């Protein structure tokens, strides 16, 4: 069936944009993930690499 | 999967080359996957 999606529609007939993000953890390995490290670089001090 | 490859310059036109020669891994695909046959295909002309 149809939406119409009017401006002057109710706020339950507006159109309303959804991105439903799903995941799944198979027997392989992750590929969709954040960023690792990413911060910064030094020298010749006392620490942890 | 990890493909290891060389293209190394012969010039000796026989059989198995004698040398030292060694391979890269450059392409890995983890994926997931039974083998138990392969094979491969050649691009020629039926004549077209």
């Amino acid at each position: 069936q149809s939406y119409g999606f009017r401006p002057t529609y109710g706020v339950g007939h507006q159109p309303y944009r959804v991105v439903v993000l799903s995941f799944e953890l198979l027997h392989a390995p992750a590929t969709v993930c954040g960023p690792k490290k990413s911060t910064n670089l030094v020298k010749n001090k006392c620490v942890n690499f | 999967f990890k493909i290891y490859s060389k293209h190394t310059p012969i010039n000796l036109e026989r059989d198995l080359p004698q040398g030292f020669s060694a391979l890269e891994p450059l392409v890995d695909l983890p994926i997931g996957i039974n083998i138990t046959r392969f094979q491969t295909l050649l691009a020629l002309h039926r004549s077209y």
